[PDB]
């Protein structure tokens, strides 16, 4: 596809990408492919991207999946339409998440989940999500507009979006990827923990060259947890000023919450005479920083539930 | 020595940090917004001060590791999430313990420790791998030996060597430093596959530390050697977290973990699989472990997130290892008994045996005849069989049931009422070979006298018996020709296979042997060249065959496809 | 007079189950150092090891086959709070399949429905749960379904299924405890499968036993009208469930009580046919028991 060549900007994030998208996509697993093509497709319709859906349509097709299910969303399996409101929650304002929307989910019945589908459920969501984020902020052609060498609606309550600041706020350094998030998904999740590591990693190997490198991604970092709510513990916001420029702070607060809405002018000018490989080196950490978050509130739900 | 029994103390707010004095009567919980000091009495417990005391709602002070120092009883010392060190001294006069106070760090500091002998000596672990040490002299403050590593996660001062300390990071590799030269270090061996979270000396030998992490494993290594070795390996079911030695004996670990686990465990070293004592109490992680006095076991404190504080004693515990089931049973198609049970009822290994303790029913399954005769011949063969295999009870009854059936005379439906009950005292012993052949060979005669649900039982369960012992032949006998229309269709459902054409490429419609387009014998052998009518062989990479017992002799002595083709379609 | 042959598993650790799987020519037995072993029958005449690996994380207490419609499958629980789904690739390619992990304690017990309603799994839990999981998709033994879920209000150590495959007998499962509460609760329950309200409903309740229990296991049916129930407290005892005619009301009854063993008993099984009993205490000796067309049950035969 067209995003592949994009992506392929450096060669030590592609094949971690790469291996997470086959893993979570076409290797076999708790849930049949074709309703894992049907939630991305749910996914990827917040935030209004055609490109994802469109090429995840003819995936479900292909895969034996029902073309009764394309008319709509009213005509899908009761267990997939209990999904919905955890899904609004996710895309734009995770943190309002909370119990009782995953006890709702594990509730017995006849559409009862399990807790072994939910798991991999929240980490299609996420990834989808933050994919189309990514597709919507370096804009690519169905190659990009950005630089150089029929839909329907499918969404419930489509005129809810991501609200202001945050309100408990969130202590990072009490709840981390490395001690324990990490622990909890390898025991739900055997083989999704590694690859998220590896990628993860791979998102912090890379360093930009334009002027002492790590203070620059830690101002991206940080300026995307908190405009979530993540805030760390041994950081001054006045240090955050002087690393970005608002010529580069509307771009990356507006793709974050609403990538629906980035023109060719919105880019135009980003800042200086830059390589082109920065810029799509910081459009592609935001999408590590962004599905880290909701993947932090998403397990912190699920272990306050099992405690 | 030393007395109590198990005890609680509800806090306030989580806890994620305790240490003990030397009085063995002081615990000093900490956390993130509590820092008590606690004396502990025979029944109760009370809080003797709250250092919080001054009350300021800031980060200053937080709380991750608190160390308390026995050369004095006031000198402590906690580390924050804010990157700063403040030490105590509680013999300041007025209602605050601060003494000094350092900020020469980066991000954060994760451990503190002491040195037992020397009281100004102060180390530091960090998250930007920053490790330092202190002193009392308020101007000479650094000593920032660095290893090119990730964050530290635990440092701890040897027992008898009083000039080194171990360290450990989170890639995996534990480090060893001295004090005197802190240049270059004495060692570095990959421990883990993951972070190191804690480590612990031996107290009684001279070189023996335990490191436990992420990746469930605890390890004793032996650093007396130039080079590291690993002797035991205990296996737990989450991360660990805080390992710490038992007083007194040299082969126990106490390990407490970090996620999904709440319990606390003990374990035996020599014997790794099981534990030895489980202390389950806790309603959420624990987070800190001490023993009580370093000599004297019998006492753990152990503080967790659920605002609790507790002293259980060994005593107390919740053995799994007497609460076990030591043996296994099974029984066989062939009568043999798999009996497995440990070496202490016939004690950490058991022993099994399989004991060669139903051989009429094949030969009855095969010399019986159910179609083909006359009622009164299947009758004789049968009863012949029966008598000949040693059963007489069983091969009178054919021929009863050939005197009723095949002679005023007595009424026509004497025995019906009759012979309908036979069926069912030869069912309800578990011998249903009987029933369903004596309904087989009768028919229409005796098929409306037994309920219908019956009749599918007695198949089923006579077709499983059946299939149970590779009997195939028998066991679709009895379907083709069965009374029950549900039974007699089971080889009728996705048995026909749809054949094609691989040179026209369309379905081979019909009963026949020629293309409807291409015009061409498809169905000829590899062999024979002529027609396949009946019987035909395929294989699945060579798409070649033919008839079945010409591929049969062929494949006894060849070892290539018939066709030419050169794919070996038997691998070796 | 069986001839006792011994086989060296050479397991690190404890045995705590063995079984045979359709056809009685392989076996697989659970350690405790978590590893499952697999042992084939040759023609000579020995058992020799085929295949082991490592499980779980924690100790296996039980090993089941599953039918061999469905493929050559295995399941194990364990102490790490799962529960593992396996199948042999063609050499020796054992590859893990399912990883079932909604409990919350611990895992006792595993057992397959019988292969007439499907491919569904039973699991039970030390805190008081039943768990039935399905397959709908036979093939797919990655795609496991959570259909029911059974609260027992009691520590739960055993499950055994009905394996009576006649249509007038609604599926159902017996579960027991090994609480050692001071109360003589009852410790063991009965569940049936109510067909038109799709919900497994408590059926009877055995009053009798007050004392913790170690094995359930039902005796294949074959053609009879009842049931038959064996429980190992501390003594043997085989139990009658005959129905009334029309959940469904059983008159329970006691046919045998077996203090031969003079310690506490561990596990049972039955032979192939409903006909033997085995039995395990702690003395270290198998005993088998059988009817003598007078519904007395006698001792046929003691085994060291
Ligand atoms: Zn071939």
């Amino acid at each position: 596809d067209n995003l592949a060549v994009v992506m392929g900007l450096h060669p030590d994030y592609f094949t971690s990408f790469w291996r997470l998208h086959y893993l979570l996509l076409h290797t076999d697993g708790p849930l049949a492919s074709s309703w894992r093509h049907y939630i991305a497709i749910m996914a990827a319709a917040r935030h209004q991207c055609s490109y994802l859906v469109g090429s995840h349509m003819a995936e479900f097709l292909q895969t034996g999946g029902d073309p009764e299910w394309l008319l709509g969303l009213h005509r899908a399996p009761e267990k997939l339409r209990k999904l919905s409101e955890i899904n609004k929650l996710l895309a734009h304002r995770p943190w309002l998440i909370t119990k009782e929307h995953i006890q709702a989910l594990l509730k017995t019945g006849e559409h009862t989940w399990s807790l072994a589908e939910l798991i991999q459920a929240l980490v299609l969501l996420t990834h989808c999500h933050s994919l189309s984020s990514f597709v919507f902020g370096c804009g690519i052609l169905p190659p990009s507009e950005q630089s150089s060498p029929d839909m329907l609606c499918f969404v419930e309550d489509p005129t809810f979006g991501y609200e202001d600041f945050t309100p408990p706020t969130f202590r990072a350094q009490d709840y981390t990827w490395e001690d324990h998030g990490y622990s909890l998904i390898q025991r739900l999740y055997p083989e999704g923990g590694q690859l998220l590591d590896e990628k993860f990693q791979a998102a912090y190997s890379l360093t930009y060259n334009t002027i002492d490198t790590s203070v620059l991604r830690r101002a991206i970092w940080n300026y995307i947890h908190c405009v979530f709510g993540i805030r760390y513990d041994d950081y001054d916001y006045g240090e955050v000023n002087q690393l970005l420029e608002r010529n580069l702070k509307v771009y990356i607060k507006t793709v974050a919450c609403y990538p629906e809405k980035t023109t060719r002018r919105m880019y135009n000018l980003f800042w200086r005479h830059f390589r082109h490989s920065e810029k799509v080196h910081v459009n592609l950490l935001l999408l590590e920083a962004r599905m880290q978050a909701a993947l932090l509130y998403a397990l912190r739900a699920i272990t306050r539930y099992m405690t | 020595v030393l007395t109590g029994r198990t005890m609680h103390c509800h806090l306030d707010a989580p806890a994620n940090a305790i240490s003990v004095c030397r009085d063995a009567a002081q615990v000093v919980v900490a956390g993130r917004s509590i820092f008590k000091i606690y004396a502990i009495e025979e029944e109760q417990f009370v809080e003797k001060l709250n250092l919080r005391v001054g009350r300021k709602p800031s980060l200053n002070l937080s709380c991750a590791d608190v160390v308390w120092h026995q050369m004095d009883e006031n000198l402590l010392a906690t580390a924050a999430t804010n990157g700063v060190v403040v030490t105590w001294n509680l013999g300041r006069p007025s209602r605050n313990k601060q003494d000094q106070l350092f900020t020469e760090h980066k991000r954060t500091v994760n451990k503190v420790c002491f040195h037992p002998t020397e009281a100004h000596v102060l180390l530091s672990g960090s998250q930007d791998g920053f490790m330092k040490c202190f002193d009392l002299r308020r101007k000479d403050s650094v000593s920032t030996f660095s290893g090119q590593s990730e964050s530290v996660r635990d440092v701890q001062f040897s027992i008898r060597d009083y000039f080194t300390f171990a360290s450990t990071f989170e890639n995996g590799n534990v480090q060893l430093w001295d004090i005197r030269r802190p240049d270059r270090c004495e060692r570095m061996f990959t421990a883990h596959n993951g972070p190191v979270f804690c480590c612990d000396w031996h107290p009684e030998d001279r070189g023996w530390l335990a490191t436990g992490g992420r990746d469930k494993m605890v390890k004793v290594w032996d650093m007396t050697t130039h080079r590291a070795k690993e002797m035991h390996c205990v296996q737990t079911i989450a991360s660990v977290a805080r390992v710490k030695w038992r007083p007194e004996c040299r082969h126990h670990l106490a390990t407490c973990s970090m996620m999904v686990d709440h319990n606390i465990y003990v374990w035996d070293v020599r014997r790794p699989f099981v534990p030895a004592a489980m202390f389950e109490e806790h309603r959420d992680v624990t987070t800190g472990i001490a023993w009580r006095h370093p000599h004297d076991p019998s006492f753990l404190l152990s503080g967790s997130k659920d605002s609790s504080l507790c002293q259980h004693l060994f005593r107390d515990a919740s053995q799994p290892v007497e609460r076990a089931n030591p043996e296994g049973l099974c029984y066989g198609l062939f009568g043999d008994l798999a009996f497995a049970a440990k070496e202490s009822l016939v004690l950490a290994s058991s022993a099994l045996s399989v004991f060669e303790t139903m051989r009429w029913f094949v030969d009855t399954a095969e010399r019986y005849a159910l179609a083909g005769r006359p009622l009164a011949e299947l009758c004789d063969h049968n009863a012949k069989v029966a008598r000949e295999l040693g059963r007489n009870q069983v091969a009178q009854t054919w021929t009863m049931l050939r005197i009723i059936y095949c002679s005023s005379r007595l009424p026509p439906d004497f025995f019906g009422v009759l012979v309908r009950d036979m069926l069912h005292f030869y069912a309800e012993q578990g011998d249903v070979q009987m029933a369903v052949s004596v309904l087989i060979v009768l028919g229409e005669r005796v098929r409306k006298d037994i309920d219908e649900q019956t009749q599918e039982h007695w198949y089923t369960s006579y077709i499983d018996l059946l299939q149970r012992f590779r009997l195939w032949n028998v066991s679709n006998e009895v379907v083709k020709l069965s009374t029950s229309r549900a039974v007699s269709c089971l080889n009728q459902a996705s048995t026909t296979l749809h054949v094609n054409c691989s040179h026209c490429k369309r379905p081979m419609s019909s009963r026949g042997w020629v293309c409807d387009r291409c015009h061409r014998c498809a169905s000829m052998c590899a062999v024979c060249h002529h027609v396949v009518k009946g019987l035909f062989v395929w294989c699945q990479g060579c798409s070649h065959g033919g008839h079945l017992q010409h591929i049969m002799k062929w494949l006894e002595g060849s070892s290539h496809c018939p066709a030419g083709c050169g794919h070996l379609c038997e691998y070796s | 007079m069986f001839v006792a042959r011994s086989i060296a598993a050479d397991h690190k650790d404890l045995i705590h189950d063995v079984s045979f799987d359709f056809h009685g020519r392989r076996m697989a037995t659970c350690s405790s150092d978590q590893s499952v072993k697999v042992w084939d029958k040759s023609e000579s005449g020995d058992w020799h090891c085929t295949a082991s690996w490592k499980t779980h994380s924690g100790s296996v207490w039980r090993v089941t086959w599953a039918h061999p419609e469905f493929g050559q499958v295995l399941a194990s629980c364990s102490f790490d709070r799962t529960a593992a789904v396996w199948e042999e690739i063609v050499q020796s390619h054992w590859v893990k399949r399912t990883t079932l992990v909604d409990s919350r304690t611990s895992v006792t017990d595993v057992k397959f429905a019988p292969k007439h309603m499907g491919l569904m799994l039973a699991t039970c839990s030390a805190d008081g749960i039943v768990r039935i999981y399905e397959a709908p998709d036979v093939m797919n033994l990655s795609q496991w379904s959570l259909q029911h879920e059974i609260s027992c209000k009691l520590s739960c150590s055993c499950i055994s299924w009905n394996p009576s495959s006649s249509r007038a007998h609604s599926p159902m499962i017996a579960v027991g405890s090994d609480d050692s509460s001071p109360n003589a609760m009852a410790k063991v329950q009965i569940f049936e499968y109510n067909e038109n309200t799709r919900k497994y409903a408590k059926a009877e309740t055995l009053m009798t036993v007050t004392d913790p229990v170690h094995d359930i296991a039902f005796a294949p049916n074959l053609g009879r009208s009842f049931h038959i129930l064996a429980i190992a407290t501390k003594d043997v005892r085989i139990f009658t469930l005959k129905p009334v005619r029309k959940p469904t009301k059983f008159e329970i009854h006691i046919v045998a009580q077996f203090d031969n063993h003079n310690s506490q008993v561990w596990r049972v099984s039955w032979n192939i046919t409903g006909t033997v009993l085995a039995s395990s205490g702690d003395d270290g000796c198998v005993r088998l028991w059988k009817a003598n067309y007078m519904d007395n049950w006698k001792c046929t035969g003691i085994l060291k």
